[PDB]
């Protein structure tokens, strides 16, 4: 009749996940958008951001192996 | 195709600032195609970089290189994994030497263990495991140019996963055993997504599977590609909207605990029931210690009627079941909470994601093609402390 039984095993925890065990990426390609700094500045994703705190964010992706960082670009 | 480009401090500026703003670690990849006459890393612009962070006190992580196993293709340069591995090593050796002396370092943010990935990853752990504060490797089920509707769906495609997993964690028990084994960048498809699918809630099966066997399978950190950006496998959308991952991934966060346990279906078809066990989230103000969360997925065409078993039978349990808002069904851009569609109140306030509490001894009902979490509430499991 589509019922189904459950088995759980609680005797002990198999794993221990981080806290940021559900983290985030921004993707280096990001930083070649003219608008970068428009679009990390929005309040309304810094909110959506905030929900997912504790986490990591992972600023990489193909773009990684192809930007130099410049300290007098402007 | 791919050409060097630079950044700015005001760029290095903007990504900490949103970080930080956040609660968010942030994690900075460095590029390691910056190459010495003898294919050694030349670490000078990192040196710049290092410098420049030093001197604005931020707190940040390091990951040098992305999917080094493709560095042939993408830019006609092969660097092998003992090389990668002496490269790691001299980043090591720079990050203690600056202000933050203990900053973590990644790597090696390979692809998914196919034979040359393996050999490649292996070296590198030889070589260069010592320094690294955990492993990164990445995953996708699928070539987003290609990827259907049935293959989203299919479980046959949702357990190709498990032997990706297996497969790592013998690379890594055979170089470094006991080392953290992280996911570092990972999707439904590559290549941006599949269209009209990597941002729907059809997405969703294989987010919650992937989260659910990575807890299972003892991966500690898994990072979404990508939480906003190019590519429909965002979170958040171009205008700053939630798509159905994000609800689903807020939701997972809310509930889901940090020490992990085992559901399984009584009978042989365990394909389409798909079930996860963990401790409840401690943070969660409604419930307490010795709580447990369930978490199953239903791929059946029917509705599935699940039954705890002793002693948590006759236990009061708090429903959280993801269904589209129609009319696209499956390839909805928007869910529903135990019938309430998911929205932000404003663009400060997140709304709260309401519980439906079952009647204590009630099998648990899973609509065809859903995914729910199941709150056991004075569930007093000693291992949840
Ligand atoms: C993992 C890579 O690190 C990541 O950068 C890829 O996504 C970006 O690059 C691909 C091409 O290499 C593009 O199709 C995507 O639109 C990019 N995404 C974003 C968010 O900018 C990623 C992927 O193939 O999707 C992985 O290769
Ligand atoms: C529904 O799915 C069928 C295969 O699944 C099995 O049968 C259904 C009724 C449920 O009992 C499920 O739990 C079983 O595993 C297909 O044979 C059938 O074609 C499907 N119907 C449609 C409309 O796609
Ligand atoms: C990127 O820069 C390096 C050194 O700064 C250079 O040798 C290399 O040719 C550049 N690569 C591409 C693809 O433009
Ligand atoms: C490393 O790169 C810098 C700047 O591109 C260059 O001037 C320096 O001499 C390089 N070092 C080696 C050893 O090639
Ligand atoms: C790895 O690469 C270097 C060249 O950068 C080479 O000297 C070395 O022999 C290679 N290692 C193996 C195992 O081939
Ligand atoms: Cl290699």
């Amino acid at each position: 009749q589509d019922v189904v039984d459950l088995d759980f095993f609680t005797q002990e925890p198999l794993h221990l996940v981080s806290p940021s065990f559900l983290s985030v990426t921004i993707d280096a390609n990001l930083a070649t958008d003219p608008r970068f700094l428009i679009l990390l500045g929005s309040p309304k994703l810094r909110t959506l951001a905030r929900g997912l705190s504790p986490a990591y964010l992972r600023f990489g992706g193909t773009k990684t192996d192809f930007l130099i960082f410049d300290p007098k670009k402007e | 195709k791919f050409k060097n480009s630079t950044y700015s401090r005001s760029s290095v500026d903007v990504l900490y600032t949103f970080a930080n703003c956040s609660g968010l670690d942030l994690i900075f990849g460095l590029n390691a195609l910056l190459r010495t006459a003898d294919l050694q890393w030349n670490s000078s612009n990192a040196q710049l970089l290092l410098d420049y962070c030093s001197s604005k006190g931020y707190n940040i992580s390091w990951e040098l290189g992305n999917e080094p196993n493709s560095f042939l293709k993408k830019a006609d340069i092969f660097i092998n994994g003992s090389q990668l591995g002496e490269d790691f090593i001299q980043l090591h050796k720079l990050l203690r030497k600056s202000t933050f002396k203990n900053a973590k370092l990644y790597g090696p943010d390979v692809g998914q263990p196919r034979r040359k990935t393996a050999k490649m990853l292996k070296s590198f752990l030889k070589a260069g495991g010592e320094v690294i504060d955990s492993v990164t490797w990445h995953h996708y089920y699928l070539n987003g140019r290609t990827a259907t509707r049935e293959d989203f769906l299919n479980p046959d495609v949702l357990d190709i996963f498990i032997s990706s997993v297996q497969k790592v964690f013998q690379v890594v028990e055979s170089t470094r055993p006991g080392k953290k084994v992280w996911l570092g960048e990972t999707s439904s498809a590559y290549g941006g997504g599949a269209p009209l699918l990597s941002d729907t809630f059809a997405a969703g099966f294989m987010w919650l599977d992937k989260l659910g066997l990575s807890a299972r399978m003892g991966i500690e950190v898994v990072m979404r590609q990508v939480f906003f950006g190019a590519g429909n496998y965002h979170l958040v959308d171009e205008n700053f909207d939630p798509l159905p991952d994000y609800w689903l991934s807020l939701l997972f966060k809310k509930l889901v605990g940090t020490k992990v346990l085992m559901a399984s279906v009584q009978g042989s078809k365990r394909r389409k029931l798909r079930v996860y066990l963990h401790c409840t989230n401690t943070d969660n103000p409604r419930y307490k210690e010795g709580d447990l969360t369930l978490y199953a997925i239903n791929l059946h065409n029917v509705t599935k009627y699940l039954r705890l078993p002793y002693p948590f039978s006759n236990k009061q349990v708090d429903k959280y079941l993801l269904r589209p808002l129609g009319p696209h069904g499956l390839l909805s851009k928007s869910v529903q909470l135990n019938g309430l569609t998911l929205k932000m109140v404003d663009d400060q306030t997140l709304p709260p994601l309401m519980e439906k509490p079952l009647r204590p001894g009630s099998s648990l009902g899973l609509p065809a093609f859903s995914y729910s979490f199941f709150v056991i509430r004075n569930a007093k499991v000693a291992a949840c402390i």
